[PDB]
């Protein structure tokens, strides 16, 4: 079903990224409405500054000159109940290195009731020249193959000493 | 000799008296083959003819001191009267005296009296009688008192032995006839209607040999006494376990987070009334009549957005779902041994209160529910055994004879008999080949098939009535059989659906040469022959039932129907006429009790309904258990006595295929014959050394390790493993680790035992598949290709990786190695049961062959009514008009031979019948729309399914496997197949616990005053004090309840703590007085222990409920209180044999649990990767779903009792529009589709609940069954 | 729906009569759904004049033939729906009947009695 993965952290410049804002609901068979908007607060400025908002299958694009012409959806498509609202930078530069916040306006309809709640979500990005690689994928790597030669080494060991007692014995009888 | 049949004369009277002052004087043992409703002993020959039904002098010399006569009847039996006169005026010298003896001896008399009771059985079954039954029950009340007075005449009412009353069965007459005329004269009215039904105990008494298999019955449930005693103690102590965990976890409900008008919780609480009330404030799903349950941890349920958990309101299921007091919760626990609609119990409670709370339902069911059955059946099969072994010992104290000849010739040959049995074998898969949407070229075809085939057959009688007479033809069994089938196939030519399955019993012909098809045809001989007498008794027992049902609750269904059903008309299952409670009765024997019980309830009170259902539950069941295991063991060892030889006239298809292989030997030596005519002193070292690697133990633990290792790193692909990203990363360089691992362990046992050592082993051949697949799957995702369809596919076989622990566990390998011995005898079983079950699914789908479909009103999941959409043409006019609406079809069905077979096997499992059921009495046509129990007497072919099916095949596998094993066990030599080695040790040692002699009494000690402490320990007396005050802490451990006040809180606890000082007061005098003797006693250290944890844990409740808030560790905490009432063993010796019998079998069964823990592993593995994704229906939902290795394992242990897995089947068997979306998208992941793959999950579940069968069931009797055996002995 | 009511209740003239109408339906008695209907009649044959009513509370209509002397005297919390009648004058002979109505039951119940009214 739902699953809230987090968004990743560092894009490369002039290549596309996605910013990922997950929400789902505390029970699945609920029916919604729901609608979002964007901010962004550059880094080195203060403020968060609204950049979209997408309500009912049409997205709203800010005037804003960074994001102008490079921000498409990319999230739940078709409904208006949103669970995956991400949005798709086609291309990135540098007025991109900022913190977002995806604030999300769920409207449950339940059985003469009508719940009005909010989220927000916040996804820090870094903006790179050359992707980096994990640190947990280096690690393993090299873990992966200090441990492979660490047991070869020992088996190898034991073979020759075995080998030498066992020829050894053998010549004794 | 023929000379004592001397008359009862005046002399006789006189003798008699003569020696009755001789007895007066005086101031042995009758003759058991002389006792009346016996034979005569054939030394007196026979009757002389004036002497017949005559009072005669008493034949047997012990009452030749009393005034007893004797009179004899046609059919050679005794009846015992009295000579002193009748009611203190008739001497038995009168005419009314001869007349009425005549009368009562006679047999017109019994066959009248037996006619009479049949017929009122008739009128006992109508719900309303017309106005002139009067006069047929003024006819049935004068017919009943004649015989009384004609029986009161005879014998006289009650002056001395042999009269009337002295009869225990004349006292159920008496009381018959009394009721009838005080409710006739004196006149509840339905009370008196089912005191009507004890007329119908009067068959036991007039049908011959009732009686005794009664006595029998009541024989047998007086040694059941230790067990129930077992079982309701155990239930008692279950029944505070969980009134101490779950009291009031199943009040909680999701309720509104904003209120309007100050409203607060009591204020709405104390107006509503009505469900569309409640439902405008707390949660409800669609369609539910309860309020969905939450949780306040973090793995119980989740209520929605705006939506908090409360506790308030009523339990659910009417309020009778609860655990909230003592008497609930036995009733919560019963149900829980009985396994009756357990997983709603243990999916309710799991919601309330929180996912890890299963340990509470494993432990009752694997403890509670199996092994106390087990036990009782045990009982059950020991009282038979014994009642049959005391039984064999007292019976062992002109131009016609031209065609006649020619064609006997013909007819009689052995290949003629082959060519029947292949035209059998095709006509059978020739019928199998009928499906719901036939093309009309396929009707034709398979209709001429069929005509073809009958013909033959006619063919065939008509030949052998022509070889032979029909006074030699007609003297054979078989030949019968079969122009029965033949003269209904042709009834049915000239003239529906019944009669043409009729031709399919035609199967039975192979169980001449099919060994295990003629035992079932065995158990359905014995079932009406040697055990008729039980299954009349049975059939008795079961319509009283049906009777009393209808009579007490028929009324209050119609008046109180308001209360169960919305629509305000009857429900499914009900009481109102005598079919639908003999309906109800059957399914209470099938085993389901509790859903049609609430319905009872609601309308017609707790304690009527209770008291009847309880009746019913236990009487049934021990008569059912009865015949179940006296046709067991009667099949299974009565007809091994070696009567005839092994096929001494050879059956004429052993004599065809004997010519058939000496033609093939013939034509091998002619075409042979014909075509013949026509035309390095170090590489030994070094295997050694790998040798001596490969067998090392820290070798072996090291690869022991690694193993497990791998198993586990399984568990962690769950949905939300897109969230671990670390741990992904992990897992894969490990996964190549493991690899590397393996496959070095698999080139040293290359080179340590040799290619053919090596592959010449089942466990290396495992591991050497395993290993493979692992070593393509890495090549195939180096290169690339990681996607590639079935390369793809093939990453699921690494749930195969567990597969490796089963050679390096001992006893995993000890417990699969009889498995391994016993599946040739399970392959035999289960192939008698495809043949008898095709019989039941071919007829099946001839009778309902494509009528499940409905037009159905999606929104709401309602039929329309067939008054509008009478068929899909007009669903379809009306699709077009509306949106909603679809023309829907069942899933499991009978549309063709496979979906019989699923249907079938969810009837035979009681597991999703009643949807089936409901449909199959519905269905009207083909294309028509079903109509409301339109075909309401299709029930009978669900009946007669269930009892033919369901449980001759029982009897048939039970036997079968129970047998192998035993056969396994004498071929090792008397040694137990299920424990190792190592095991057998701990068990011998433990054998002994239980005949060791009483030791030594300890010494009195030195000081006067510790020897007066000894002498006042030391006693019987003081024993039983403290028995009486376990009982009185057990009565006020029982006493607490939901909602009680403070004040009664207080007094309870101040009552406990001063039993606490009791207890501790008791050990510490037993310690000062006994010395150092003390700990000597298991019980007594046992105690000690209880002892010194009540005072743990009540000081470390106190502080967690005082300097600390954690309700859950504080409930936790004070179950320390059950052991000062688990010492009521101690005082026991009936139900610590059944304990020590179950500590006994505790050793085989950890083998057993542990190869069904890795069964378990390994299919929730395969779980987790195929059924994550589908679409949340019927049994899966939020909670209960495979997307986590922790809810797999929750659904896996569900249906592992065989519960709920028609539920969890269901949302997989979708696969196309509009039952799924196979482009949906899942948020946060890759995976497209809610699709399910049928044929996957159908396999996946068969074969599951088939492992679970032959293993949570067969492995698990048998063990119980051998130590309670060695227990008691 | 069962009502037991008399066939025929006799009184003597100038005394109190009880008119006693019970009924016994399986489910409780919603104050906010019963339904009553008490009507007098002369005869079989003659038309019924509409006198005591339950809807949500007792109303009583007062007519003048009754005048002050009609109250209710039973209790639908308990099922019984007797009209109690003072100083039963000799016009007061005639006959009464008693309609229930109980949601969520369906049958529709009626009581009949014949006041006789002594000298
Ligand atoms: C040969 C014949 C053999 C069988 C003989 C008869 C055997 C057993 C009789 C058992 C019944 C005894 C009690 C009768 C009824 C009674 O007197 O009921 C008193 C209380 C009523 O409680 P309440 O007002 O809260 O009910 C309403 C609760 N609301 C509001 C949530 C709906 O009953 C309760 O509490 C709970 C009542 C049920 C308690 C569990 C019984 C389980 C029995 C198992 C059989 C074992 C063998
Ligand atoms: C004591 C006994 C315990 C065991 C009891 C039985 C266990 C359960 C039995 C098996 C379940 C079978 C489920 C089959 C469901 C079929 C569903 C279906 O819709 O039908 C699929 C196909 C027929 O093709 P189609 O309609 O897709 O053609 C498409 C044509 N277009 C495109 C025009 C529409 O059906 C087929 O493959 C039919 C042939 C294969 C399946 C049936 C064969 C008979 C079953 C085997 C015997 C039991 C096996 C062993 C069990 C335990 C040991
Ligand atoms: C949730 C509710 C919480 C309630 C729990 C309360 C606390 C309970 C305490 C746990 C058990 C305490 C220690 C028990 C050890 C008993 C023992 O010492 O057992 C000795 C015997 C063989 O000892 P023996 O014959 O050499 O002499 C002594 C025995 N005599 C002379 C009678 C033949 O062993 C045996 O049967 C061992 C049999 C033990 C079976 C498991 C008992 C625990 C349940
Ligand atoms: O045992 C089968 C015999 C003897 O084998 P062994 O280990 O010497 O036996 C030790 C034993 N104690 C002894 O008496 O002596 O040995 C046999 O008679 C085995 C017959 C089968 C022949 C197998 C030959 C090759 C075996 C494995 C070689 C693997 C080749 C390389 C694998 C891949 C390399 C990367
Ligand atoms: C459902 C279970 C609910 C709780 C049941 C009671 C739990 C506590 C049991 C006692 C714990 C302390 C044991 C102290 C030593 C007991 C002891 O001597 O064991 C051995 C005894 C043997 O008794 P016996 O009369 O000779 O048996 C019949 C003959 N043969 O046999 C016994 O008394 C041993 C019984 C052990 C319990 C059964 C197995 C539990 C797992
Ligand atoms: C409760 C009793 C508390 C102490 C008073 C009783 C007391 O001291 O005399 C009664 C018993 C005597 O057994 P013992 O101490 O092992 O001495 C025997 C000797 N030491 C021996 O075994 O040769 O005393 C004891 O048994 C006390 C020691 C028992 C073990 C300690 C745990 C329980 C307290
Ligand atoms: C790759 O795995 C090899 C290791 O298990 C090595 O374990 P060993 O079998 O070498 O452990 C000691 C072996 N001997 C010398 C004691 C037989
Ligand atoms: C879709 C794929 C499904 C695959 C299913 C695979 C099931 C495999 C089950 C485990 C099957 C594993 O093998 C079972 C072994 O019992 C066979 O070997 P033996 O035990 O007979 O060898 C002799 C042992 N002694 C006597 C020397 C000790
Ligand atoms: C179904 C019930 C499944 C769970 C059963 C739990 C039984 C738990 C109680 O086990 C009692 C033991 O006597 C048997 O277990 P073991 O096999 O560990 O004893 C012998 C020691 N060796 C064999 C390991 C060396
Ligand atoms: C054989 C006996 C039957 C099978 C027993 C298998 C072992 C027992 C398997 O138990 C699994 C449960 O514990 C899963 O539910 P939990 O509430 O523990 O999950 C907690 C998850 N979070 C909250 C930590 C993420
Ligand atoms: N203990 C046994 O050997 N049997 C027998 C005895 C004879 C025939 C078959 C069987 C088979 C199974 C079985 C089932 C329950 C109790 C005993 C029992």
């Amino acid at each position: 079903g739902c699953v809230e993965v987090d968004s990743e952290t560092e894009a490369v410049y002039g290549m596309t990224f996605k910013i990922l804002c997950i929400s789902c609901k505390r029970r699945s068979e609920t029916n919604a409405e729901t609608f979002t908007e964007w901010t962004f607060r550059q880094k080195g400025t203060e403020e968060f500054v609204k950049i979209l908002r997408y309500e009912n299958e049409v997205l709203q694009l800010e005037e804003d000159e960074r994001f102008e012409g490079r921000v498409v959806w990319n999230g739940s498509r078709g409904t208006k109940d949103l669970q995956d609202l991400s949005i798709f930078i086609t291309n990135v530069t540098y007025n991109h290195s900022g913190d977002y916040e995806c604030h999300v306006y769920r409207l449950l309809f339940f059985e003469n009731y009508e719940h009005n709640t909010s989220v927000v979500k916040k996804i820090h990005i870094e903006v790179v020249d050359k992707a980096n690689r994990d640190m947990a994928s280096i690690v393993s790597e090299i873990m992966m193959y200090v441990l492979i030669v660490v047991l070869t080494i020992w088996l190898v060991a034991e073979m020759i000493y075995c080998y030498k007692k066992i020829a050894a014995a053998t010549e004794t009888a | 000799g023929p000379q004592s049949f001397v008359h009862f004369t005046k002399q006789s009277l006189a003798l008699i008296e003569q020696r009755i002052a001789e007895r007066k004087s005086k101031e042995p043992k009758p003759s058991s083959d002389l006792e009346a409703g016996k034979q005569l002993p054939f030394i007196y020959g026979d009757i002389p003819p004036g002497m017949v039904s005559e009072p005669l002098e008493d034949l047997d010399p012990y009452y030749a001191d009393k005034k007893t006569f004797i009179v004899l009847n046609k059919g050679k039996t005794i009846f015992r009267f009295n000579a002193t006169p009748a009611l203190y005026m008739l001497s038995p010298f009168s005419p009314l005296r001869r007349i009425s003896i005549k009368i009562l001896v006679h047999s017109l008399f019994s066959m009248l009296i037996m006619c009479t009771i049949l017929t009122n059985c008739i009128f006992m079954t109508m719900n309303n009688p017309p106005d002139w039954t009067k006069n047929v029950e003024y006819t049935f009340t004068g017919i009943y008192t004649f015989e009384s007075l004609v029986k009161i005449l005879a014998r006289g009412f009650c002056v001395g032995e042999f009269t009337f009353l002295r009869d225990p069965w004349n006292w159920l007459d008496f009381v018959v006839i009394v009721f009838a005329y005080l409710t006739e004269f004196v006149n509840n009215v339905s009370a008196l209607r089912t005191f009507r039904v004890l007329r119908a105990l009067k068959t036991i008494s007039v049908i011959p040999g009732l009686k005794t298999i009664v006595g029998a019955l009541i024989q047998s449930v007086k040694k059941l006494s230790d067990v129930m005693i077992l079982t309701v103690f155990c239930l008692s102590v279950f029944a505070l376990i969980g009134l101490q965990l779950f009291m009031g976890n199943l009040k909680h409900k999701c309720f509104r987070n904003s209120l309007e008008n100050n409203e607060t919780l009591e204020s709405i609480m104390n107006t509503l009334e009505s469900e569309e009330d409640f439902r405008k404030y707390f949660y409800y799903l669609e369609g539910s009549k309860d309020a969905l349950l939450c949780g306040f941890s973090t793995d119980s349920g989740q209520c929605p957005e705006g939506y908090t958990c409360v506790k308030i309101g009523r339990n659910p299921d009417y309020g009778y779902t609860s655990f909230d007091t003592f008497s609930w919760a036995f009733l919560a626990l019963f149900r829980l041994m009985t396994q009756d609609y357990w997983e709603n119990l243990y999916q309710q409670t799991l919601r309330a209160a929180g996912k890890t709370y299963m340990i509470f339902f494993v432990v009752v069911i694997f403890l509670g529910s199996f092994y106390l059955i087990n036990l009782i059946l045990a009982v059950v099969a020991m009282a038979y055994e014994e009642q049959n072994q005391a039984n064999i010992e007292e019976a062992k104290q002109p131009y016609w004879i031209k065609f006649k000849k020619c064609i006997y010739f013909i007819v009689m040959d052995p290949f003629v008999d082959l060519a029947i049995t292949i035209c059998i074998v095709l006509n059978t898969l020739f019928m199998a080949m009928e499906h719901h949407p036939m093309t009309e070229e396929f009707k034709n075809v398979l209709a001429i098939g069929n005509l073809v085939f009958t013909g033959i057959f006619a063919a065939e009688m008509v030949l052998k009535l022509i070889a032979m007479d029909p006074y030699e033809y007609f003297q054979v069994g078989w030949n019968i059989f079969d122009s029965l089938i033949v003269t209904l196939s042709l009834v049915e030519l000239f003239l529906l659906s019944v009669l043409r399955s009729f031709r399919l019993l035609r199967v039975f012909k192979l169980a001449k040469s099919w060994p295990t098809l003629n035992m079932l045809i065995k158990i359905i001989g014995n079932s009406v022959g040697a055990l008729g007498n039980l299954t009349l008794v049975l059939a008795i027992i079961v319509f009283i039932f049906a009777v009393v049902g209808m009579q007490l609750f028929g009324k209050s269904y119609k008046e109180c129907v308001c209360k169960i059903n919305d629509d305000c008309t009857l429900p499914r299952w009900h009481m109102n006429d005598f079919f639908h409670s003999f309906l109800i009765v059957f399914r209470v024997l099938c085993g389901e009790w509790i859903e049609t019980m609430w319905d009872c309830m609601e309308v017609a009170g707790q304690a009527m309904c209770l008291i009847v259902y309880m009746m019913v539950m236990v009487i049934g069941n021990l008569v059912v258990l009865n015949l179940f295991l006296a046709l067991l063991l009667s099949s299974f060892s009565s007809d091994n006595l070696t009567a005839i030889e092994e096929d001494p006239d050879a059956n004429n298809l052993q004599i065809a295929v004997t010519r058939i292989k000496k033609g093939i030997n013939y034509v091998k030596q002619t075409l042979r014959e014909f075509i013949l005519k026509a035309f390095g002193k170090i590489w030994w070292n070094i295997r050694k050394t790998c040798y001596k690697i490969v067998e090392h133990s820290w070798f072996e633990s090291f690869i022991v390790l690694m193993i497990l290792l791998s198993s586990g790193a399984l568990a962690f692909e769950d949905i939300y493993i897109e969230r671990k990203k670390t741990i992904k990363i992990i897992l894969e360089y490990a996964d190549k680790i493991f690899t590397y691992i393996f496959i070095l362990e698999m080139l040293l046992k290359w080179i340590a035992y040799g290619y053919k050592t090596y592959f010449t082993n089942a466990w290396c051949w495992l591991d050497f598949l395993i290993v493979d697949v692992s070593l393509v799957t890495l090549v195939a995702n180096t290169l690339g290709y990681s996607d590639l369809g079935p390369i793809k596919s093939l990453r699921t076989l690494r749930a195969l990786r567990p597969l490796r622990a089963l050679s390096r566990f001992e006893g995993m390998r000890v417990v699969v190695n009889a498995l391994i011995g016993a599946i040739p005898s399970i392959m035999n079983v289960l192939l008698v049961c495809l043949i008898f079950w095709l019989i039941f699914s071919i007829m099946g789908v001839n009778l309902f062959a494509g009528k499940f479909y409905e037009c159905i009103n999606t929104t709401d999941g309602s039929r329309f009514p067939a008054s509008q959409v009478p068929n899909r043409s007009e669903c379809f006019a009306l699709m077009n008009v509306s949106q909603n609406v679809r023309w829907k079809n069942l899933k499991v069905n009978f549309d063709n031979v496979g979906l019989g077979y699923l249907s079938l096997l969810q009837v035979a499992t009681f597991k999703g019948w009643t949807i089936i059921m409901y449909a199959a009495v519905d269905s009207v046509n083909v294309d028509k729309q079903p109509k409301y129990e339109y075909s309401l007497y299709m029930y009978i072919y669900f009946v007669v399914f269930i009892i033919f099916g369901s449980f001759f095949t029982l009897n048939l596998f039970i036997g079968v496997i129970i047998d192998n094993f035993n056969q396994q066990k004498k071929k090792l030599g008397g040694q137990d197949i299920f424990m190792t080695e190592e095991q057998k040790k701990y068990y011998n040692a433990m054998k002994k616990l239980g005949s060791k002699k009483p030791q030594k009494p300890i010494p009195r000690p030195g000081n006067k005053i510790q020897g007066c402490i000894f002498d006042l320990v030391t006693n019987q007396a003081f024993d039983i004090s403290i028995m009486v005050l376990i009982c009185l802490n057990m009565v006020t451990m029982m006493v607490e309840k939901e909602g009680q006040s403070q004040h009664m809180t207080e007094v309870l606890y101040w009552i406990n703590v001063v039993f606490i000082i009791l207890f501790t007061g008791e050990c510490v005098l037993k310690l000062i007085s006994l010395r150092h003797y003390y700990f000597t006693v298991g019980w007594n250290i046992f105690d000690f222990v209880v002892v010194i944890i009540s005072i743990v844990g009540m000081f470390l409740a106190d502080l967690i409920e005082t300097y600390f808030v954690s309700p859950t560790l504080f409930r936790v905490i004070r179950l320390a209180r059950i052991g000062r009432i688990l010492r009521l063993v101690k005082g026991a010796k009936g139900i610590r044999t059944l304990l020590f019998a179950l500590m006994m079998s505790l050793p085989a069964l950890f083998n057993i649990g542990l190869l069904l823990f890795l069964v378990m592993f390994i299919y929730a593995i395969f779980g987790m990767s195929n059924f994550a994704y589908v679409k949340k229906e019927d049994g899966i939902n939020d909670m209960f779903n495979f997307e986590t290795f922790g809810n797999s394992m929750i659904c896996l242990f569900q249906i592992t009792t065989s519960a709920g897995w028609d539920g969890l089947l269901a949302p997989i068997l979708n696969s196309k529009p509009p039952d799924c979306d196979p482009k949906k998208v899942h948020p946060g992941s890759s995976v497209e589709g809610d699709c399910g793959n049928p044929s996957v999950g159908i396999f996946y579940f068969v074969s599951y609940i088939i492992i679970s069968f032959l293993v949570v069931v067969n492995m698990y009797i048998a063990v119980i069954l051998e130590n309670f055996s060695v227990a008691t002995e | 729906m069962e009502v037991t009511v008399p066939a025929t209740l006799n009184v003597l003239n100038g005394s109190d009569a009880r008119l006693p109408c019970t009924f016994n339906s399986c489910y409780t008695v919603n104050h906010k759904q019963f339904s009553l209907n008490w009507t007098y009649q002369e005869c079989n044959n003659c038309s019924e004049e509409m006198f005591l009513q339950f809807r949500m509370k007792i109303i009583n209509l007062k007519l003048e033939r009754f005048q002050d002397r009609v109250e209710f005297s039973g209790n639908p919390s308990k099922y019984d729906v007797s009209v109690m009648l003072r100083n039963v004058q000799p016009e007061d002979e005639g006959i009464y009947n008693c309609y229930i109505m109980n949601p969520p039951d369906r049958h529709r119940g009626h009581g009949k009695i014949h006041l006789q009214v002594l000298m």
